[PDB]
């Protein structure tokens, strides 16, 4: 068994290590200090931050946000402390109940459920300038920022792009632990079971994908740590005997197989697509269709099964059935 | 046929069971016993599924399903038609499965790398086994389990899930879904970063093993490291099932309720009732 | 914080669909022990003789009936609703043509809403049909009932807690909770579907695409009427102790025939039979009942699915009188 | 009239389908499947234009690698069928043949961001050390597969830049030399390492440094390869079947 697989057996200490940036040296902030135990499945220093304008605007808007809806929870139990921290994951924050349309609903349905949308939103882009940015002053190609780019584009598609394409407000996501859950349900229900979303599907093949990728790459590299696998970027531009019996393991299992560039390439593909197809998605629900379990009925695709208990007819079509 | 590395790792050896016998390959794969039995099972399985296709109702890829039979044959045998297929499918499935596993740990073996392939491999088996086996056996009937169709194994998890009125308030879920979701996350930062290092762009430098760290530093505070993300990976990846296992196997065996009703073990302590 | 197996399970579906059942025997054990306290049909009586809108002075629904008749009806009535306080809980001891106390004219109008119930709703109750006990269960104030907002506890023979009671503002959302099986849906399906007939429960389009002219801004229903919806449903379950594959294929709940279970039909003729109750015969009694009895709204307390069905599929595991109170429905 | 309604019976949601398949597919095959064979191909017994990269220190790597030089395979083929396993015909973990196999890896100093030789012994990287709470292995007997005490810890090779340990150096008992072994491949206990990839006697044939304060990318390819080597020819029963 290779041990070091499991943890580190003996942990290596030194100065720690700074790579200039093009900008922003000064602007780091922290005293590293080294976790032992942290130590044994990760690098044991922690430390130091960069700030930077975009970090820190990121946290003032998303501070902003959390306070709004942290507040808007706080009188859900009249602000009582002890039912607030027992009560706590069923409470949140609410788009509008009434139909207003576009229309920005008042404070009390709505409002503020809007208003903290608007500073998350600011700091998710906030947030994103950081991740690009960093990427740039290192010298680094912005990967990163670009599938950080589809996981923002999707929540704007459930927070504001589905709703603006209906012209509804009301069918946004709310804040809160149970409620952003219970949104889930009122929205497969309303258009007619994600299950039958092509799009979703093709979002599940793709998490349950980096799943499969994740357990298969981290695996492999754990399997070819032995041959110093895990420095995966001199394996890039030097193939060594690790990536070459990586790759013969899935050749020789499955038929064929990656480069240890290509397979990251792999995982970021089906990473983003998770988020590119739930946005797809969600981009056609509502606007082109309104039941996805009847429009696979339409296109024949949808599994029908016998009658176990007999068949049922509505009750509402009877002659002289109330209304 | 062979990559241009290849011809001086195959060698023989490696073998669990057979010696020479099957320790060859047919192109690019490596057969050995357990690929002649994974052969079999698939062969048996597939075969399976063709002949109770062809007395169903429809042709249609999305469309067919074989099912599972009825709650009331229990864990006995059930007519072919009425769930003795899914039956002998189920265990086609199961050997194949196992093998393919088994035929991984040749070939890491031949290959003198670890066995953390197969060993994760074995996680995916074990939710099968969860959802086909050990759940039914505890409930009392194999008609508990899933059924072999593209769309129709989706409405059984539908129905599964709100016979608990609302699954997503189950405990095991809530762990599944956020390692599903955080292990999405991760291989996308990690292939990211990778990528970003080796093509930084332009004609620009490739980048170092100090750039990756600095750059998660910079971002987050912290960085896990270049081995370390690997482990880390695995481990969320494994959990998603791991931790999932948990919920599926409580729901009806060891709770009846709704889900959301379980969190009163919290709510109705009676000190902030 | 978990429930020991066995558990016992149903087939609801298609083999193959996870549909059916899913009990707990200890909890079926206690219910069917609970339920099993339905007193027995009094002896049967003299068929034979006048009426009591003859020999009495203020009979007004139960005019047809025999002296001996109508006074089984009186012993049966009392069991049923004041057992403890006896005849004049509703009587003034001294004449009992007096309508002085008003549980007198509450019990006229339960009289003649029990008959409707057994005679007008047969598609719900069927031939099993109700008595005053399904919903009494011996006591005047029915033990489920519901206000125009929640209440705790559920069940009103037990003493809330300070946090339970409808004034303590910090507990709405518990309130709330314990009435949709536990979910955070903050909606109430009861004052939103079943006071009235003003809403409408269905929220799924029966066409594959958007309809034009009914899927743009102001012409669409809100989502909220889908949670709503979803808080209705986790009501419905836990009122009759069931999951959603009771009555429906989660494939799709908004289609019937194959679908959906017979039981999903009588649960329709339920609702239904509901707002009736609720509007037609429960809230109108606000103006009978003593100031104490009405919610903070001043309405009367008013019926659901958990009145009479109370934890269970069918109220009293199907239990019936019907046949032993001709009386009380269905009237000719 | 229906949002999204199309001429036939076509729909928007419909042509988005095949679109999104479309993309899927043409990604897969014509730029994943391409980028998978910039290593192993032409294959022996499609392809992407080359790729160059700038190295971090000076020059470039075009992929994949073309060596000036070519290895001589101690390998017999066991049968004629095209599949069949070959055999060694020497001594494999000397020959580095099978999984004692490594690659040509470029003969240089693998480097830090600032230039210095990355994998060094503590004796060189002076401003190093081991955590509190870990065992020093300097001085402790590594035992090998056999049970028998192949030599003493002398020093710890250190990743400089990852600052992870990722060899020992021992002194190989009865043969005036030192040889490498990864950490991977070590038990590391208070009182001793574990070894069990290769037997006492097989540490004399580890493969040499050329220098004694350094290693190449090569060297670190030959020296880890041949304790692999060990797991499957340390022993006659080690390349026969388990059961
Ligand atoms: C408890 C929850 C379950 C679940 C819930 C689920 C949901 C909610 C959704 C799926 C979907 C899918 N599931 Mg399913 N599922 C599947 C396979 C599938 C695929 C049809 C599809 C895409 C999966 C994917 O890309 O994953 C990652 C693997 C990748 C990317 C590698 C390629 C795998 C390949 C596509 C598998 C194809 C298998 C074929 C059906 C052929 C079957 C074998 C034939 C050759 C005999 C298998 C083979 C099993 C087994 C063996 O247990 C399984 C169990 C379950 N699924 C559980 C019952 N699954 C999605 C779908 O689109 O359904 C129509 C979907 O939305
Ligand atoms: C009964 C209801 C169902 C439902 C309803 C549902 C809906 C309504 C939607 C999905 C969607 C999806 N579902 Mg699905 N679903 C899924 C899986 C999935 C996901 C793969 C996919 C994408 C969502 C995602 O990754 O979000 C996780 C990632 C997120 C949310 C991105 C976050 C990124 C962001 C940058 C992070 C920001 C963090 C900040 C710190 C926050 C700061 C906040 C402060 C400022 C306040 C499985 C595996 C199953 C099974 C096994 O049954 C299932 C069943 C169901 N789903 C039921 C059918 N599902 C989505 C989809 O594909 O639609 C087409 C979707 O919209
Ligand atoms: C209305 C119903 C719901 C529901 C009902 C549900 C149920 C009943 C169960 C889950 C489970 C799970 N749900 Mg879930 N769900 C999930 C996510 C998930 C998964 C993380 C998790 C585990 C899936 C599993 O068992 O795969 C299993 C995959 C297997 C077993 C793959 C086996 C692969 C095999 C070894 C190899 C196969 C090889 C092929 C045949 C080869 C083909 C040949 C080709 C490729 C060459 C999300 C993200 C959401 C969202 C976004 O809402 C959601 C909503 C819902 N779920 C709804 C609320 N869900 C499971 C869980 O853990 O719950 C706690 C579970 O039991
Ligand atoms: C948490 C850990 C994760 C994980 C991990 C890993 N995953 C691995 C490994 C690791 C480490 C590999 O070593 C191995 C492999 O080689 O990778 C390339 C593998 C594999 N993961 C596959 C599919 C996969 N992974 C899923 C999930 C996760 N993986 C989770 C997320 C899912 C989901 C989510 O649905 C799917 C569909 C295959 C591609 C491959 C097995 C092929 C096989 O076994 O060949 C042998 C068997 C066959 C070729 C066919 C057998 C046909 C039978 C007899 C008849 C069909 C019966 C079947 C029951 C019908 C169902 C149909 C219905 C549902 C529609
Ligand atoms: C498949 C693609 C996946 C994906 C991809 C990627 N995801 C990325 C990147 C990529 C590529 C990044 O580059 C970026 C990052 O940096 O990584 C290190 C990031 C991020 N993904 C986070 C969360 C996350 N990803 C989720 C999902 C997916 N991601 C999907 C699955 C989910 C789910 C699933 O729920 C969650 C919860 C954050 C940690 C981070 C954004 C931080 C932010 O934008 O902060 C903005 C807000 C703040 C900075 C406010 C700070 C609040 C403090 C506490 C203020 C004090 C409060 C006080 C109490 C006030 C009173
Ligand atoms: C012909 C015949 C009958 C022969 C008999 C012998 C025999 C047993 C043959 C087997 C025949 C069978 C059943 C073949 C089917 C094979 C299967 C299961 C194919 C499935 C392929 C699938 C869907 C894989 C899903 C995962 C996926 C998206 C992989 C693509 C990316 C790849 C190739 C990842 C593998 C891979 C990973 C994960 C690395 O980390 C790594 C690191 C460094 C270098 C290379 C690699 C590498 O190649
Ligand atoms: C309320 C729940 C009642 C209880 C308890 C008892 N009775 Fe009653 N009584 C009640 C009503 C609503 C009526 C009128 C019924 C109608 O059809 O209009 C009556 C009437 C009587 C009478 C008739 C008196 C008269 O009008 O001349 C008698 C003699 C009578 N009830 C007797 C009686 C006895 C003996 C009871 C206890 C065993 C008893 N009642 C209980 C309402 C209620
Ligand atoms: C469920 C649908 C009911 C059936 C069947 C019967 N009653 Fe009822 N009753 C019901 C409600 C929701 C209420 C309001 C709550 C309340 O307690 O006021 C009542 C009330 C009464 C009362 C007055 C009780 C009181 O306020 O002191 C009486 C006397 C009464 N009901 C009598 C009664 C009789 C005689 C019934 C059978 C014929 C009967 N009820 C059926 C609900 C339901
Ligand atoms: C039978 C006792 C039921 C149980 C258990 C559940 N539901 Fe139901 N549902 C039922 C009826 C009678 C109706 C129609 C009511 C009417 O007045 O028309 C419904 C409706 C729904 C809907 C809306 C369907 C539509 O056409 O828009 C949904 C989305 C729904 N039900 C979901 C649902 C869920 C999630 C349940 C379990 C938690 C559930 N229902 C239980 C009857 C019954
Ligand atoms: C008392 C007046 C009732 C109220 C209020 C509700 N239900 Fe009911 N229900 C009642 C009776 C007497 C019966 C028995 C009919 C029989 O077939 O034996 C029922 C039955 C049902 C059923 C059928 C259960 C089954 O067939 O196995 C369902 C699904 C049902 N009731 C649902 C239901 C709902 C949803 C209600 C609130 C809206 C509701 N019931 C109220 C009596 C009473
Ligand atoms: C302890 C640590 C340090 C922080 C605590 C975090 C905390 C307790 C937060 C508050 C309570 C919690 C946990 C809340 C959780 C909420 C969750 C999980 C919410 C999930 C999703 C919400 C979503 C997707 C909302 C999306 C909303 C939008 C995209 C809105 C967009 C609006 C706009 C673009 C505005 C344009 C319109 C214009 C007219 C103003
Ligand atoms: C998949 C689990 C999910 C959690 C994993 C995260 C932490 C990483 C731990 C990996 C332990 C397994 C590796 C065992 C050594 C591999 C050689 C195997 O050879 C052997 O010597 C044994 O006999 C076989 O294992
Ligand atoms: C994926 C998100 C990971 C979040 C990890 C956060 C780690 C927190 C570290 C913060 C470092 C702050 C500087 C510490 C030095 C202070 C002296
Ligand atoms: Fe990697």
């Amino acid at each position: 068994a290779d041990y070091q697989t499991i943890y580190t057996q003996i942990q290596a200490r030194g100065p720690h290590i700074t790579v200039s940036g093009e900008w922003g040296d000064n602007d780091r902030v922290g005293k590293p200090f080294y976790s032992y135990w942290l130590g044994k499945i990760g690098d044991a220093q922690i430390g130091p931050i960069y700030l930077g304008a975009s970090g820190i605007a990121a946290f003032a808007f998303g501070s902003t946000a959390i306070l709004i809806i942290l507040f808007n929870m706080a009188a859900e139990v009249h602000f009582d402390p002890l039912q607030f921290f027992r009560q706590f994951f069923w409470l949140g924050l609410y788009p509008p109940k009434a139909q207003y349309g576009m229309g920005i609903p008042p404070l009390h349905d709505g409002g503020w459920w809007l208003m903290a949308g608007l500073f998350m939103t600011l700091s998710l882009g906030s947030w994103w300038i950081r991740v690009y940015s960093r990427a740039r002053a290192l010298g680094l190609g912005t990967h990163i920022a670009w599938n950080f780019a589809a996981a923002i584009f999707f929540v704007l598609c459930i927070g504001c792009i589905h709703p603006t394409l209906v012209g509804s407000w009301s069918e946004g996501v709310p804040f809160g632990i149970w409620p952003h859950i219970d949104w889930l349900t009122a929205f497969s229900i309303r258009y007619g079971n994600f299950y039958y979303c092509p799009w979703h599907g093709f979002s599940i093949g793709f998490a349950y994908g980096c799943g499969l990728l994740f357990a298969a790459h981290g695996a492999t590299i754990l399997a070819v740590a032995r041959f110093g696998g895990d420095r995966e970027i001199e394996q890039i531009t030097d193939r060594g005997t690790a990536v070459e019996r990586a790759a013969l393991f899935w050749r020789w299992t499955i038929g064929f197989n990656a480069t240890i560039e290509s397979v990251h390439r792999w995982g970021w593909f089906f990473s983003l697509m998770v988020m590119v197809s739930a946005s797809v998605g969600i981009l056609l629900t509502g606007t082109f269709v309104d039941n996805w379990y009847l429009w696979c009925v339409k296109h024949g695709a949808a599994p029908d099964y016998p009658a176990y208990l007999p068949a049922t007819p509505d009750p509402a079509s009877l002659p002289g059935a109330p209304k | 046929a062979l990559l241009s590395f290849e011809r001086k790792y195959r060698v023989r050896g490696g073998t669990l069971i057979g010696g020479d016998l099957f320790d060859f390959w047919v192109g690019p794969y490596f057969v050995g016993f357990f690929g002649v039995s994974a052969i079999f099972f698939i062969f048996l399985g597939v075969s399976l599924i063709g002949y109770a296709a062809s007395q169903g109702p429809t042709w249609d890829p999305f469309a067919i399903s074989i099912n599972p039979p009825d709650l009331k044959y229990g864990l006995g045998a059930a007519p072919l038609l009425e769930g003795g297929f899914w039956q002998a499918i189920t265990v086609c499935a199961l050997g194949a499965f196992i093998s393919w596993m088994l035929r991984e740990v040749e070939i890491s073996r031949k290959l003198g790398i670890g066995w953390h392939v197969p060993l994760a491999f074995c996680v995916p088996i074990f939710m099968f086994c969860v959802l086909q086996v050990f759940r039914p056996l505890l409930l009392g009937s194999w008609g508990h389990a899933f059924p072999y169709g593209i769309l129709s194994h989706l409405d059984w998890v539908n129905n599964f899930g709100y016979q608990y009125l609302n699954w997503h308030y189950n405990p095991g879920h809530m762990s599944s879904v956020s390692f599903l979701f955080v292990n999405a996350m991760a291989l996308g930062l990690h292939g990211g970063l990778i990528l970003s290092v080796a093509n930084p762009g332009d004609g620009d430098k490739v980048k170092t093993a100090e750039h990756e760290n600095q750059y998660f530093r910079d971002v987050v505070g912290y960085s896990i490291g270049a081995l370390s993300i690997h482990r880390l990976g695995l481990f969320l990846a494994s959990n998603i099932f791991l931790t999932g296992a948990f919920g599926t196997i409580a729901s009806g065996p060891f709770w009846t309720r709704g889900w959301p009703e379980w969190w009163g073990w919290w709510l109705d302590i009676p000190f902030w009732s | 914080c978990f429930e020991p197996p066995p558990a016992t399970t149903t087939q609801t579906g298609f083999r193959g669909l996870s549909m059916g059942e899913v009990l707990h025997p200890a909890t079926v054990k206690a219910k069917k022990e609970r339920d099993a306290q339905y007193p027995p049909a009094l002896a049967a009586v003299k068929a034979e003789g006048p009426p009591v809108s003859q020999v009495y002075k203020n009979v007004k629904v139960l005019g047809n009936l025999t002296e001996a008749e109508f006074l089984r009806t009186m012993t049966a009535i009392t069991e049923w609703v004041s057992p403890q306080e006896g005849c004049t809980y509703c009587h003034d001891e001294n004449n009992l043509a007096s309508e002085a106390k008003y549980p007198y004219v509450v019990a006229r109008r339960m009289l003649e809403m029990t008959r409707a119930i057994n005679t007008n709703w047969t598609q719900h109750v069927a031939q099993t049909g109700v008595t005053c006990y399904t919903c009494h269960r011996g006591t005047p104030l029915p033990p489920y009932v519901r206000y125009l907002e929640p209440t705790l506890p559920l069940n009103n023979r037990e003493t809330p807690t300070h946090v339970e009671r409808v004034e303590t503002r910090s507990g709405y959302v518990v309130r709330l909770a314990k009435y949709t099986a536990y979910s955070a849906l903050n909606y109430d399906p009861f004052t939103m579907f079943l006071a009235n007939d003003k809403r409408q429960v269905r929220v799924v389009p029966q066409t594959a695409l958007p309809l034009v002219g009914v899927s743009r801004g102001k012409e669409r229903r809100p989502l909220s009427d889908a949670y709503a919806t979803f808080a209705l449903m986790m009501s419905i379950s836990d009122s009759l102790g069931t999951n959603c594959t009771f009555c429906h294929n989660a494939q799709t709940f908004e289609s019937w025939g194959k679908k959906s279970t017979p039981q999903r039909a009588i649960a329709w003729w339920g609702i239904r039979m509901v707002r009736d109750l609720n509007m037609n015969y429960l809230a109108p009694l606000n103006a009978s009942l003593p100031a104490s009895r009405l919610g903070r709204q001043g309405e009367a307390p008013q019926a659901d699915c958990r009145t009479c069905h109370q934890g269970v599929t069918k109220p009293l595991f199907g239990a019936s009188r019907l046949k032993d109170y001709p009386e009380l429905g269905p009237i000719k | 009239m229906y949002h999204g309604a199309l001429a036939q019976h076509l729909d928007i949601a419909q042509l988005v389908w095949y679109a999104q398949w479309l993309v899927i597919w043409t990604v897969v095959l014509l730029y994943l499947r391409r980028e998978d064979r910039r290593e192993g191909y032409p294959l022996v017994e499609e392809l992407p234009y080359p790729k160059t990269f700038v190295l971090p220190h000076g020059g470039t790597v075009t992929v994949p690698r073309r060596r000036p030089e070519t290895r001589e395979l101690k390998l017999a083929q066991t049968d004629g069928f095209e599949g069949a396993p070959l055999q060694p015909t020497g001594n494999p973990l000397v020959d580095a043949v099978g999984p004692a196999s490594y690659a040509e890896r470029a003969e240089v100093v693998d480097a830090t961001v600032d230039g210095k030789a990355k994998i060094v012994p503590l004796r060189v990287a002076t401003d190093f050390s081991i955590a509190e709470g870990d065992v020093d292995p300097r001085g402790l007997p590594v035992v090998a597969a056999d049970g028998v005490e192949a030599g003493t810890v002398t020093d710890l090779w250190v990743d400089r830049s990852e600052h992870y340990f990722r060899y020992l150096e021992l002194s190989v008992a009865g043969s005036a030399r030192t040889a490498l072994i990864p950490l991977g491949f070590c038990d590391v206990k208070k009182d001793k390492i574990v070894v069990t990839s290769i037997l006492s006697e097989q540490f004399a044939n580890v493969p040499r440094l050329q220098s004694r304060d350094q290693i190449t990318l090569r060297e670190e390819d030959k020296v880890s390869a041949y304790y692999a080597g060990g797991l499957l020819y340390a022993t006659p029963e080690r390349a026969e079947s388990l059961l």
